[PDB]
């Protein structure tokens, strides 16, 4: 009997195939949520400083008070 | 045999367009780039050590 190398293909590895696809950011989605961040950002930040401004006016009021000083 | 390698203008009008304009005013491919080491570093390295582990060979 004679052995040698035998041929074995199965599934043939898929002969050039595409993996590269679009995934997660489809476009016009991506600016909702990219400017949508930025209008959350400013309105989020802006409330601290009227906040600031609370602690600012007590501030200087401390100054006006002490004339002994 | 033929197989191409330009894609022969992938924008178009509007929608075709943005995504294309996108990729260029920020990054989005970069980070997509970025993705790809990232899970890389995670999976288990083949690395062998010398004077302790040996490769492989042949008979």
């Amino acid at each position: 009997x004679x052995x040698x190398x035998x041929x074995x293909x199965x599934x043939x590895x898929x002969x050039x195939x595409x993996x590269x696809x679009x995934x997660x950011x489809x476009g016009y989605s991506m600016f909702a949520v990219g400017i949508g961040a930025l209008l959350f950002g400013y309105w989020s930040m802006m409330k601290w400083n009227r906040e600031r401004r609370r602690l600012q006016i007590e501030d200087f009021e401390a100054r006006i008070a002490l004339m002994p000083l | 045999t033929y197989k191409y390698v330009n894609l022969r203008e992938p924008s178009m009008d509007m929608k075709s367009v943005t995504d294309r304009a996108a990729q260029t005013l920020l990054w989005t491919e970069l980070i997509r780039g970025l993705g790809m080491t990232l899970s890389y570093l995670f999976r288990e390295p083949a690395t062998i050590n010398y004077p302790f582990e040996k490769g492989p060979l042949s008979p």
